[PDB]
C-alpha cells in the first residue's frame, strides 16, 4: 500500500478513451493520455508557514482532473501504473 | 552531325552485309556440332560461349551502314533471349534467311511492304500450326530430353534440372549460380529461407554447428524496429508462462532490446531469438505478411493499429521447427490456415500478372516459391572462370528451355518442327503475287535452322532438308549422330515458345528490314 | 566500338600464336635447368622470376586476337596459382600442348566438341589415376624433398620448410616474408601471440628488455573500452587480495583508468598491465573468446550482460606465463579446459568450411594455429631486393607445395606421373573417333611437362619421353643430373595436387580454346 506526504495524492489514471464521440476509434496519439484520474490515496495535508496540516479538499475515490508536467511522476504498484502529483496539480474533482 | 544517305539496293546490300557478318558469328554455334565464339572483353579474361545472344551483343561494325544491319539483325536475338532465353540463334539464322530471301524478291522488284505483309500472315499460320503440332511436357523424361539437348548435349545438366523441377514442383523457382566445386550441385531449400542471420552470436543453441535450433517456437512480427524491451515484455511474460522459444522477426533489434532478451535466453527462461526482418520499404511488409500467413500470425505494426504491448500468444505465430545461422533463417511447416496461404498465392499470382517489370515479377515469384513449394539453386561446377561462364550459360539456357516446355509444350528439335509447319502452310496464299512470294520466302527460312545445323555438321544441307521434307510426322535428322529417326524418340525436342518466338521475332525485324530503301547514318 | 571477326582457322591460327607466345614466355622456366624471365614494371626495378604465373600475368599483345589467346591461356597459371600455387609453368606446357594437338585434330576436320568431351574423359580418367598412384607425404624427409625440388632443388629452402612444419604441426600456419639479413630465418612463436603493445611504456617489468614479465598472472577481457577505473575496482582489489599480477585485454584502456593503473603497478599493490584488443569488430570477439578459451576465463560485455563491477577472479581467465613487449603480446600456458580448447577448433574448422573467401578463411585458420599449434614467420634472405622477391617466390611455392603434398599426397616429379598417367590410359575410349582422338591428344599432351624439362635440360625430348615409358613405376629423368632413376629414391616429388591441378585446369581451358571458330576483338 502507498499512501502520500504533505499536499500531494495518488492517483490512478483513466483508460484513455479508444472511440470518439460519434462511434469513431482513436489510436495513437489521438489516443491521447487522459487528464482524468481516480483518487487511489490523499496525504494529510498541506503545511503551511505555521506548522498546521491543513487537509486537502480532495477525497479518496473520487475522479478528478490532473495536469501532467514536472509536478506528475510515474510509479508502479502492484504492477499497476499510477501517478503522483501534488494537491495543486489537481486540478479539479469530477461529480456526477 | 552530317550524314551519309544510301538508297535503294547500295543501301540494301550495305545492310545485308552487316547482317550476313552478325549471322555468321551467331551461325556457327547452331547444333550441337556448333563451334564457341571467343568474345574479348575489354575488362577480364574473354568470353568463350556457345550462345547467340552474346555474340550477337558482342558484334559491331566499321562500316556505319554494316553496324546498321548488324543492329537490326541484333533485335532479334535480343528479344528472343528476353522472351525465351534460347533460340537466339535459331532466331538470327531464321531471320538472315528472311533477309536474303527477302531482298533477292525485293531486288525482284516485288513491293516490299507485300513481301513483309506475306511474311507476316505466313508466319502468323505458321504459329497456329506450332501451337497444333505441339505436345505438351509435363513428364519428367521428356523435362530432361529438353534440358538435355538445350545445354548442347548434355545429360547431366538435363537430369540435374529434372531432378530440380520435380522437387520445386510447378511452382517453384530455379536459378543458376557459380559453384566453388568442379561438378554441378543441387541445392533445393523448403519454406521460408530469407537470407538474414541472427542479430547476435550468443543465440546458438546448437555450438558444433552454429545454427539455433527451435523446435515448436512462437513467432513474432514486427515491423517497426524495437530497441526496448518493453513493448514486448507482456509477449515475453506470456511466452514464459508458455515455455516454448520464441522467434522474432523484425525491422531492427539491437542496443537494450537487443541484450536483455539474449540475456534471458541464457538464463534459460526463454529461448529466445531475433532476426532482421528482409527486404526494404514497400517489400518487407507483404512478404512479412507472407511469413505471418505461413505460420498463422499476425504482423504488429503502427498502421495495422495494435502494438506489441497488447500483442498476445494468440497473435505470434506458430511453427514446428526454425532453424537460424549466419546467412539465412528456415521456417519448417509454419502453423497457418491452408485455405489462407492458397488465397495469399493468388493475390500474388494476380500481382505477378499485373506486374510489367521483370524484377519486381521474379521477386513476387520468388515469394510465392518461398511460402509454397521450393526454391532450387544450381552451383555450376567447373575447374576455371571461363568454363564456369560456358556451363553457366548453358545451363540457363536449358533452365529457360525447360521452362518454356513446361509454358507451351514441345516439338521436334533440329529445326524439323519448322520443316512440317512450312510442308503444312504449302498451299497459304496472300492477296497477290508479292504476298504470295513473301509466303514462299518464308516457308524457305524455316528451313534454314535446319540446314544451318547441317551444315555446322558439315553434312550437305540440300540433301538432309529434302530428306526430312520427304519423311513425315517428326521424323528428322539426329545432327549428334548424323542420322534419321523420329526425333521425339531420339530426344531431340525443341520448347514449342522457344521456336514460336524465335519466328515472330525474326519474321518482324526481317520484314522490316527487307522493306527499306534508304538508310541515312553518320559520316565516318 | 567497332569490331573485328575473324572465322575459322584464321581466328585459329592467331589465337594459337598468341598462346604460343604465353607459353613460350613461361616454359623457358620449367624444370631445375629452366632460366628466369625478366618483368619490366613501371614503378620500381625490373623482377626477375622462375615462377610461370607472373610471366603469364605479365603477358599482353598487340594482336588483339593473340592477346586473346594469351588472356585465356594465362587464366590456366592464374587458376593453377590461386589453387595450388604451384605448377603454374607446368599447367601452361600442359595446356598449349593440348592446343596444338588439339587444334592439330581440329583442322584434321574431327568436332572440337567432341574432342574436348574426349579430353574431358581423359584427365578425369587420369585425376582418378593420378590419386590412385598417389603416396601420402607425411614423413619429414618426404617433406623436405617437396620443398627442395618446389625451390628450384634448394636443399636449404625444403629442410627450413621441413623443421618449421615440424615445429608448428599440421594445425600450424606457415608464411613467408621479406628478411632483413643474408640468410633464411625461422621464427616460430607458440600460444597467442597477437600484435598490439603496452598501451603505456612505464609496465615494463624488465627495464633490460623492454618485455613485461608476468608470472602466472590472472586476465580480464573487456570487451568494450574503458576509461574509468571504477568498473574493474572490485576485480583489482580483487586481484589485490590475490596478490597475483594482472593483464587486462581491452578495446582501449586510457585517461584516468590507464593513469590510476600505472601508477598502481608501480605502487606494487598490483603487478597490471593493459593491451588493446586485437583485430576489428566482428573478429575482435571471436578471438577474444578464443583468448577467454585458452586462458579458462569468460570476456566482460554489455551483450554477454555481466559487468565489470559485477566480475570477479573466477570471471579472469588464468595463465602460467605472459610477455609483454612493443609490438606483440605472448601468452604462455593459459590454464583453460582441453575439451573447450578443442571444441573451439571444431568451430573454427567448420567456420573455415563455411568460408568461401580466402581472407576470412586465412584469419580463421591463423586464429587456429594462434589457439593450437604454432605460427611459423620464415624470413627470406637475400642481399639485393631483386633476389629477395625472387627467393621469396621461391619459398612461397615450396611452402604451397609441401602443403599440398601433406593435403593429397606425392608422386614422381619431372612429369614422369602424368607419363605414368597416360600409359595406364592407353586404352580409354570415347563414344566416337574423334572424342578417341580427343583423349590421344590429351594423353600426348601429358608427356609435354617431361618435355619440355628435357628441352630446357637442352637434351632430347623424344628420345627421353620414350626411354622413359620404356620403363615402369617411378622410373624417371633426373632433370638436375641428366641422370635416370627411380624419382622417389631420388628425391624428386611432385605434390599430386599440383599436378592434378594443372592437368584439370590446362585440360578445361585448352579444350574451351578448341572448340572455338570464332573470334570477335575491337579493330586495332
Ligand atoms: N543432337 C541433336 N540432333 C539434332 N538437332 C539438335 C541436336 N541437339 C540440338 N539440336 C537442335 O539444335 C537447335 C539449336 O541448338 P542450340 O541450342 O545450339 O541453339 P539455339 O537454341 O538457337 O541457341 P541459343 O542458346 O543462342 O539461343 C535446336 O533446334 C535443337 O533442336
Ligand atoms: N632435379 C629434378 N629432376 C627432375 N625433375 C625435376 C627436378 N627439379 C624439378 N623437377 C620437376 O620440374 C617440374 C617443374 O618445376 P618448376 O618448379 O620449375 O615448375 P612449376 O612448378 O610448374 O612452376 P611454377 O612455380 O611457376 O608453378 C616439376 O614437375 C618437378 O618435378
Ligand atoms: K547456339
Ligand atoms: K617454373
Ligand atoms: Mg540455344
Ligand atoms: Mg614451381
Amino acid at each position: 500500500n502507498i499512501r502520500p506526504l504533505h499536499d500531494r495524492v495518488i492517483v490512478k489514471r483513466k483508460e484513455v478513451e479508444t472511440k470518439s464521440a460519434g462511434g469513431i476509434v482513436l489510436t495513437g496519439s489521438a489516443a491521447a493520455k487522459s487528464t482524468r484520474g481516480e483518487v487511489l490515496a490523499v496525504g494529510n495535508g498541506r503545511i503551511l508557514e505555521n506548522g498546521e496540516v491543513k487537509p486537502l479538499d480532495v477525497k479518496v475515490g473520487d475522479i478528478v482532473i490532473f495536469n501532467d508536467g514536472y509536478g506528475v511522476k510515474s510509479e508502479k504498484i502492484d504492477n499497476e501504473e499510477v501517478l503522483i502529483m501534488s494537491e495543486s496539480d489537481i486540478l479539479a474533482i469530477v461529480e456526477a | 552531325a552530317a550524314k551519309d544517305v544510301k538508297f535503294g539496293n547500295d543501301a540494301r546490300v550495305k545492310m545485308l552485309r552487316g547482317v550476313n557478318v552478325l549471322a555468321d558469328a551467331v551461325k556457327v554455334t547452331l547444333g550441337p556440332k556448333g563451334r564457341n565464339v571467343v568474345l574479348d572483353k575489354s575488362f577480364g579474361a574473354p568470353t568463350i560461349t556457345k550462345d547467340g545472344v552474346s555474340v550477337a551483343r558482342e558484334i559491331e561494325l566499321e562500316d556505319k551502314f554494316e553496324n546498321m544491319g548488324a543492329q537490326m539483325v541484333k533485335e532479334v536475338a535480343s528479344k528472343a533471349n528476353d522472351a525465351a532465353g534460347d533460340g537466339t540463334t535459331t532466331a538470327t539464322v531464321l531471320a538472315q534467311a528472311i533477309i536474303t530471301e527477302g531482298l533477292k524478291a525485293v531486288a525482284a522488284g516485288m513491293n516490299p511492304m507485300d513481301l513483309k505483309r506475306g511474311i507476316d500472315k505466313a508466319v502468323t499460320a505458321a504459329v497456329e500450326e506450332l501451337k497444333a503440332l505441339s505436345v505438351p511436357c509435363s513428364d519428367s523424361k521428356a523435362i530432361a530430353q529438353v534440358g538435355t539437348i538445350s545445354a548442347n548435349s548434355d545429360e547431366t545438366v538435363g537430369k540435374l534440372i529434372a531432378e530440380a523441377m520435380d522437387k520445386v514442383g510447378k511452382e517453384g523457382v530455379i536459378t543458376v549460380e557459380d559453384g566453388t566445386g568442379l561438378q554441378d550441385e543441387l541445392d533445393v531449400v523448403e519454406g521460408m529461407q530469407f537470407d538474414r542471420g541472427y542479430l547476435s552470436p550468443y543465440f546458438i543453441n546448437k555450438p558444433e554447428t552454429g545454427a539455433v535450433e527451435l523446435e515448436s517456437p512462437f513467432i513474432l512480427l514486427a515491423d517497426k524496429k524495437i530497441s526496448n524491451i518493453r513493448e514486448m515484455l507482456p509477449v515475453l511474460e506470456a511466452v514464459a508462462k508458455a515455455g516454448k522459444p520464441l522467434l522474432i522477426i523484425a525491422e531492427d533489434v539491437e542496443g537494450e532490446a537487443l541484450a536483455t532478451l539474449v540475456v534471458n535466453t541464457m538464463r534459460g527462461i526463454v529461448k529466445v531469438a531475433a532476426v532482421k526482418a528482409p527486404g526494404f520499404g514497400d517489400r518487407r511488409k507483404a512478404m512479412l505478411q507472407d511469413i505471418a500467413t505461413l505460420t498463422g500470425g499476425t504482423v504488429i505494426s503502427e498502421e495495422i493499429g495494435m502494438e506489441l504491448e497488447k500483442a498476445t500468444l494468440e497473435d505470434l505465430g506458430q511453427a514446428k521447427r526454425v532453424v537460424i545461422n549466419k546467412d539465412t533463417t528456415t521456417i519448417i511447416d509454419g502453423v497457418g490456415e491452408e485455405a489462407a496461404i492458397q488465397g495469399r498465392v493468388a493475390q500474388i499470382r494476380q500481382q505477378i500478372e499485373e506486374a510489367t517489370s521483370d524484377y519486381d515479377r521474379e521477386k513476387l515469384q520468388e515469394r510465392v516459391a518461398k511460402l509454397a513449394g521450393g526454391v532450387a539453386v544450381i552451383k555450376v561446377g567447373a575447374a576455371t572462370e571461363v568454363e564456369m561462364k560456358e556451363k553457366k550459360a548453358r545451363v540457363e539456357d536449358a533452365l529457360h528451355a525447360t521452362r518454356a516446355a513446361v509454358e507451351e509444350g514441345v516439338v521436334a528439335g533440329g529445326g524439323v518442327a519448322l520443316i512440317r509447319v512450312a510442308s503444312k502452310l504449302a498451299d497459304l496464299r496472300g492477296q497477290n503475287e508479292d504476298q504470295n512470294v513473301g509466303i514462299k520466302v518464308a516457308l524457305r527460312a524455316m528451313e534454314a535452322p535446319l540446314r544451318q545445323i547441317v551444315l555446322n555438321c558439315g553434312e550437305e544441307p540440300s540433301v538432309v532438308a529434302n530428306t526430312v521434307k520427304g519423311g513425315d510426322g517428326n521424323y528428322g535428322y539426329n545432327a549428334a549422330t548424323e542420322e534419321y529417326g523420329n526425333m521425339i524418340d531420339m530426344g531431340i525436342l525443341d520448347p514449342t515458345k522457344v521456336t514460336r518466338s524465335a519466328l515472330q521475332y525474326a519474321a518482324s525485324v526481317a520484314g522490316l528490314m527487307i522493306t527499306t530503301e534508304c538508310m541515312v547514318t553518320d559520316l565516318p
